[PDB]
């Protein structure tokens, strides 16, 4: 009991030291802390060198003192893992965080493992239909690939992260992963609930005919949470990759804010600061994370990634070292976005590394590598298209610019998780109606219809039914005086009679407010704590 | 020199006593003599080794908490933010010229704490919880923690009901649910006070008029501020009535930056008492750009690495960890709210700077608040395109969301119109329609200081614009036909469009009917 219970010797913030007396546990090692008001982890980031190791705190540190024991757990942050952890919501250490008891677990794995190795790869491209066009056309997915969503604050990576979780996630047939790493509580409240009435978690009784899984380590959440709380998302999803030998669908809402936390963590680990003010490590911890997030030959996971771009910098490295760990990137746009196209998909910036004539087809693929010349030919015009105006284009020019104007507002669609608060119900495009609609654009089968019958539809049967109301409604605008439902007598009543059907409610006067309230009498004085620990008033001098 | 080698040197290895005899007999004369140059030794209270930058360095304080509130001497409180192996180190809620080195330090016992309760409702309180009005201290009133952790998912419900700002731009087109965190976000003098001013004011008129467990409880954080632009506020509060139900606290540009940068969680804390009560909270912080200058301050001279524009890697924890307080509790947690108005000042509008995309990512929607809209006249300078409100729409005025819609829609027109040629290049009759409908809407919507409207005044007002009855006025009485209209329409057609919630259709030909009957001032 002496030896393997080390004590707390120094704490500043997220980062405790603790002092071995003997048997220093090793690195990746969970800590317990004996009498701290919740339940408080450590896990061993480094042994610094006089029988201290230096911690990371998976929760607050506020009540910590310089004396406090410490056991040692023996080994890593060890989550419950399974069938049995579907339907559940856990924390970064596995705790169920969703009041419907304990998670009865097949396994408990440690969040800590190493990547699969080279010959476990498996290099397999087929598509993954997301029924949304600008992705399917020019990135599409990889079923069994890596996704990244890159965003810079407001512009849009949550509504696609969620109407991929729509289209892709019910397809799919196998189980999913939605770890949330320090995103909104709201959001993660929004996506529980709506996965009850969608009957993809299922609870009580039938909780194990559920087919999501999710680990929440969100933004109230101390920077230790927030920096270990993708790989217990990971060991879920791992797990039914490995063990289970089936198809995970990880969604990992916003992978920078474990980079963020990383470099909360590193100031206080004694580190020099690298680049903008990073972890010297912010490669191989990223690194360390990804690869382990892969298809091996046993099972798949297709992981779909939101990145936050900081300032709207992709230069930034937190962003920029993301875009070699993915298979397909696609950049959301602030500018996209102010001109009302969503998604606010960059097409000149998303990428997949499906976009190959031998993977998609040669019809597929050169749609969308005409579609990216005609828009970039464009993006080449502007400089003079807001000095000069397009009075000054050559004809030639203008068929450009009336073309890519038109594939730039085709590229966006409504989404069926946006229709709660656009009003426009959701379009699925299939990939078929995706190559032929944007095909027609560029033989130029629809320089007839007008830029605006394009925006916020589904596929190229929709632009001629928007295009034809358009018409229609320049026409019919008025002519409603009368004889219509508004007459004063036949379906309205007096308006002194509609007075008195109001229920008058009660008001209380009082507000309520001391009820049941409890007083603390706070003294005159400030009371403090002297040498023997006796609340004793402040003593008289300086 | 390894501890394999110090630790031998636990067991005596002398064998020849002739020294340790001799001074042991010597030590206790020498040390007497020298007595009233000792400072008596200290063990469980602390005393000050260095003091400068705001942060004192303590020897002693063997059982401090971490992040507790200790006491100098001199009065002062500060925070005891490392616990180092030989000092600790505290951050001082003041100023540290009262602090020297040699000062005792006294332990509270107790993490951070502000007096929250029903009696701290009416005053105002420093950053600490203080009351600097003078009249008296806080009693009925108890100690809470400023650093609690943000209810998680399962406390948690979706955000159902509508808190009124009273603002006509911010109702109808960015509408505010009741836990629910806004973003206001603008330049210098761009009015970003005034709509968060027009709510606290509107709350007032509301609670008067609502069955006690609808009442909004307001509390106002002043971070950075002038003083006396903070009592020319608590004035403005007090004539309306409105510091009835609204806290009051105060972190001035001359207070200490650890003050600064604990304020708004003082007064989270103080309107957590309504969260956590079943009531609703209102909540606004304004400048949390000048408390994050604040934090930014400690953490430099805390010799923290600093990254983007100076500011520390957690400068995002020091936003986002607060702002998730601002919560709308769940059913068996009492149903309460805290409804949340952060303030953050822009630099020539540039969103993409690092603290305004912070708080982009963690609070719900944006009021975003144009200098070139103000520099106009239109005030709200409320940046149509670019405010969002998610979570509050669907949680809206019913009535409101019924005329709101064509509202934002012919607003979404008008934009896109006045996009194409503002110049006179050629001018359709269906553009110039929109023209004339989108300047009828926009001097709608723009209303005047410290007189926030009902929802019912409001949803009338703008179905007299959305609709026909103003196409008469050019675009300059449109103003002075708001009045025209809202007074001569028969005062019962708001109290059926407040007590059903919606335009019934019985309401509906009935309000067609005052609004034809009203006249006009453009003539
Ligand atoms: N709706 C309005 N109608 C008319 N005048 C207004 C309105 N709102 C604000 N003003 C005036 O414009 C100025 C803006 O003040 P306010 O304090 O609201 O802006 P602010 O953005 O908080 O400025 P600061 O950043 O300096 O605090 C004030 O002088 C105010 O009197
Ligand atoms: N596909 C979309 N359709 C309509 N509006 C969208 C879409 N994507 C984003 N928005 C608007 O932009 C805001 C961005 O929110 P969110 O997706 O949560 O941003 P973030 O990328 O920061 O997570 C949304 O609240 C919504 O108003
Ligand atoms: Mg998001
Ligand atoms: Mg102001």
């Amino acid at each position: 009991p002496a030896i393997d219970a080390g004590y707390v010797s120094q704490v500043i913030g997220p980062v405790v030291d603790v002092r071995f007396d003997g048997e220093l546990p090793s690195i990746l090692s969970s800590l317990e802390v004996e009498g701290h008001s919740v339940r408080l982890v450590l896990e061993v980031a480094q042994h610094m060198g006089d029988n201290t190791v230096r911690c990371i705190a998976m929760d607050s540190t506020d009540g910590l003192v310089r004396g406090q024991k410490v056991v040692d757990t023996g080994s890593p942050i060890k989550v419950p893992v399974g069938r049995g952890t579907l339907g559940r919501i856990m924390n970064v250490i596995g705790e169920p965080v969703d009041e419907q008891g304990p998670i009865d677990a097949a396994d408990i794995w440690s969040i800590h493992r190493e990547a699969p190795e080279f010959t476990e790869q498996s290099t397999e491209q087929e598509i993954l239909v997301t029924g949304i066009k600008v992705v399917d056309l020019l990135a599409p997915y990889q079923r069994g690939g890596k996704i990244g969503l890159f965003g810079g604050a407001g512009v849009g990576k949550t509504v696609l992260i969620m109407e991929l979780i729509n289209n892709v996630a019910k397809a799919h047939g196998g189980f999913s992963v939605f770890a949330g790493v320090g995103e909104r509580t709201r959001e993660g409240n929004d996506l529980y609930r709506e996965m009850i009435e969608s009957g993809v978690i299922k609870l009580g009784a039938e909780r194990g005919n559920s087919k999501c899984t999710l680990v929440y380590g969100q933004m109230n959440e101390p920077p230790g949470a927030r920096a270990r709380v993708a790989l217990t998302g990971l060991t879920v999803a791992e797990y039914f990759r490995d063990i289970e030998g089936q198809d995970v669908l990880l969604f990992v809402d916003n992978i920078f804010r474990f980079t963020q936390a990383n470099s909360e963590v590193s100031a206080l680990l004694g580190r020099i600061p690298s680049a903008v003010g990073y972890q010297p490590t912010l490669a191989t911890d990223l690194g360390g994370l990804q690869e382990r997030i892969t298809t091996t030959t046993k099972g798949s996971i297709t992981s779909v990634q939101a990145v936050y771009v900081p300032a709207d910098d992709l230069t930034d490295p937190a962003p920029a070292t993301t875009f070699a760990h993915l298979d397909a990137t696609t950049v959301l746009s602030r500018s996209i976005a102010e001109l009302g196209i969503y998604p606010a998909v960059d097409p000149l910036d998303s990428t997949s590394r499906m976009l190959n004539p031998n993977v998609i087809g040669a019809e597929h693929y050169n749609v969308a590598r005409g579609v990216q010349k005609v828009l970039q030919d464009y993006k080449n015009l502007q400089d003079i298209i807001a000095i000069l105006g397009m009075d000054e284009l050559s004809e030639e020019d203008k068929l450009t610019v009336a073309r890519a104007r038109k594939i730039q507002r085709f590229l966006s669609q409504p989404f069926q998780v946006a229709e709660v608060f656009t009003g426009t119900p959701g379009k699925y495009v299939d990939l078929a109606d995706t190559i032929s609609g944007f095909q027609g654009v560029l033989t130029g089968k629809y320089d007839d219809l007008p830029e605006m019958a394009f925006y916020m539809v589904g596929d190229i049967k929709e632009v001629k039914e928007k295009a034809d109301k358009m018409a229609k409604d320049i026409a019919s605008r008025k002519e409603a005086d009368n004889k219509k439902v508004s007459e004063e007598l036949k379906d309205i009543p007096s308006l002194d009679k509609l007075v008195s059907e109001i229920k008058e409610v009660v008001i209380e006067e009082d507000d309520g407010l001391e009820e049941d309230f409890k007083a603390e009498a706070l003294s005159s004085e400030t009371v403090v704590l002297n040498e023997e620990g006796k609340s004793v008033p402040l003593p008289k001098k300086n | 020199a390894d501890a394999k080698a110090l630790d031998e040197l636990r067991k005596p290895k002398f064998s020849s006593k002739y020294l340790i005899q001799h001074v042991s007999q010597k030590l206790i004369p020498a040390v007497k003599e020298w007595e009233k140059s000792y400072q008596p030794p200290v063990i469980h209270l602390g005393r000050v080794l260095s003091v400068g930058d705001g942060i004192a360095r303590v020897y002693g304080l063997k059982s401090v908490q971490a992040g507790e509130l200790v006491c100098f001497d001199s009065g002062v409180k500060g925070m005891a933010l490392n616990l180092q192996a030989d000092h600790v180190g505290v951050v001082v809620f003041g100023n540290d010229s009262v602090i020297h080195q040699g000062d005792l330090v006294y332990r509270t016992g107790q993490i951070v704490n502000v007096p929250i309760g029903p009696g701290t409702l009416g005053r105002v309180t420093d950053g600490l919880g203080q009351p600097i009005d003078g009249k008296g201290p806080l009693t009925n009133v108890r100690s809470s923690l400023v650093e609690v952790k943000a209810p998680g998912i399962i406390a948690r419900q979706s955000v159902r009901e509508p808190l009124f700002t009273g603002v006509k731009a911010v109702d109808a087109l960015v509408p505010i649910g009741r836990g629910q965190r806004e973003l206001i976000i603008g330049d210098r003098q761009t009015g970003k006070t005034a709509v968060a001013i027009d709510a606290i004011i509107h709350q007032k008129n509301c609670n008067e008029q609502v069955p006690k467990a609808q009442r909004v409880y307001c509390v106002y954080v002043a971070v950075g501020q002038k003083r006396s632009t903070v009592a020319q506020l608590v004035k403005l509060f007090t004539q309306t009535g409105a510091m009835r139900y609204t806290i009051m606290v105060s972190a001035t540009a001359s207070d200490a930056a650890p003050l600064q940068f604990l304020a708004p969680y003082s007064g989270c804390a103080m309107a957590e008492y309504f969260r956590d009560t079943g009531k609703h909270g209102l909540i606004i912080y304004d400048d949390l750009s000048k408390q994050s200058v604040a934090y930014r301050q400690m953490s430099l001279l805390l010799r923290r690495p600093p990254g983007r524009e100076a500011f520390p890697g957690d400068v995002f924890y020091l936003h986002s960890r607060l702002l998730e307080r601002a919560a709308k509790l769940s059913k068996e947690l009492g149903g309460g709210s805290l409804t949340a108005f952060p303030v953050i000042e822009t630099q020539a509008g540039d969103v993409s700077a690092y603290i305004a995309t912070n708080v982009i990512s963690i609070t719900d929607g944006q009021i975003f608040l144009e200098t070139e809209l103000f520099y106009k006249g239109i005030r709200p300078a409320l940046n149509v395109g670019l405010s969002v409100s998610r979570v509050g729409s669907a949680a809206q005025f019913p009535g409101m969301k019924q005329v709101a819609g064509t509202l934002k829609l012919e607003l979404a027109q008008y934009r896109e119109v006045a996009a194409f040629a503002q110049f006179g290049s050629d001018l359709d009759a269906a553009t110039q329609y929109v023209l004339e409908r989108g300047a009828r809407l926009t001097e709608m919507l723009k209303q005047k200081q410290f007189a926030p409207i009902p929802i019912e005044r409001q949803t009338v007002a703008v179905y007299a614009a959305t609709k026909g009855f103003l196409d008469k006025v050019r675009v300059q009485d449109i103003v002075a036909a708001e009045e025209a209209v809202i007074s001569q329409v028969n005062p019962a057609v708001f109290k059926i469009l407040k007590a059903n919630g919606k335009i019934t259709p019985a309401l509906d030909a009935h309000l067609k009917a005052e609004l034809r009957k009203v006249k006009l001032p453009g003539a």
